[PDB]
């Protein structure tokens, strides 16, 4: 629930918030609005949680980072220890208990394929549980919208 | 990160990965916190936006036109000759958001084509599984139903 100027503003700032010294003045000139009103409107939409975040979103691969999907057959007696060693890694962003023999599925991001492998080997060493390192070699569909 | 960026550049990037300073001149505020000029801030952000290192420089909004809910992680058996064909065909579906090919040398894990399925009711997700079976050569599969979300975090590239 907002006005057409907020819809036009959000249509611009989603593609690109202006990379200029006075960006709200640049938005004001494009929208036919006073510089301060555009700041007021952005603050309001942020406060109402319509704007989640205003900043940079990176493309991991272009920063020299590699990503993988990891899987393990975790027995009930090793569960709490394994889950804790996995979650203690900052490179792990997603961890899930899944309905299969391979019941622990997690994402691991790091600067290289060698560092990711050393992290996985380090986990196996502490828990006694082997891990499948499954990087993607081909991408057909990706969600960001 | 030290190999691609100067300490000052990394300082700008540590802030922008969170939020832009809340003012009329955010690039001047970035410049003073990092030990750079405003023009240098703009050149760094412009360079990474141009190269694609910054996929998006702006606002993250609540969804777009998305409601809820049901997710379905399904892994399929695939031979090398089927890969591109099955990949491209499975990805043409509206209810699928992720299609990955992840080779596996593990004897007890023969599934390598991954489709992330969406929609509503459990049966609608099972329906897209039937849609993939009629529209592709993919047959044998494993449904990896989420039982518990153990960690959901965002990656911090600049520490």
């Amino acid at each position: 629930d907002m006005d057409s100027m907020d819809r036009q503003l959000l249509d611009i700032i989603q593609t690109g918030f202006p990379l200029s010294p006075r960006p709200y003045a640049e938005l004001g000139q494009r929208l036919g609005l006073d510089e301060q009103e555009v700041l007021d409107r952005v603050r309001g939409l942020k406060a109402r949680k319509i704007i989640r975040r205003l900043g940079a979103n990176f493309q991991s691969a272009k920063l020299g980072f590699v990503s993988t999907l990891c899987a393990a057959k975790v027995p009930q007696d090793k569960m709490d220890a394994f889950v804790a060693e996995v979650n203690a890694k900052p490179g792990v962003t997603h961890n899930y208990l899944r309905e299969h023999d391979y019941n622990i599925w997690f994402t691991l991001i790091s600067p290289s394929r060698e560092e990711t492998q050393a992290i996985l080997d380090g986990i196996t060493q502490a828990t006694g549980v082997p891990i499948l390192n499954l990087p993607a070699t081909k991408l057909f569909k990706i969600r960001v919208d | 990160m030290s190999h691609q960026f100067s300490p000052e550049e990394q300082a700008v990037l540590r802030i922008v990965q969170a939020n832009l300073p809340d003012s009329l001149t955010p690039y001047a505020d970035l410049a003073e916190q990092a030990g750079m000029t405003e023009a240098q801030v703009l050149e760094l952000l412009g360079r990474l936006k141009a190269s694609g290192a910054i996929r998006r420089f702006g606002a993250s909004i609540k969804h777009q036109k998305t409601g809820w809910t049901h997710n379905a992680m399904v892994a399929w058996k695939v031979t090398p000759d089927q890969v591109d064909d099955c990949g491209r065909k499975a990805a043409e579906h509206s209810h699928i958001s992720h299609v990955y090919y992840r080779p596996s040398s593990a004897p007890d894990w023969p599934y390598e084509m991954y489709t992330m399925i969406h929609g509503r009711s459990e049966a609608e997700c099972l329906g897209v599984v039937e849609d993939v079976k009629r529209t592709t050569s993919l047959k044998e599969h494993a449904i990896l139903r989420s039982l518990k979300e153990l960690k959901k975090t965002s990656m911090t590239y600049f520490t």
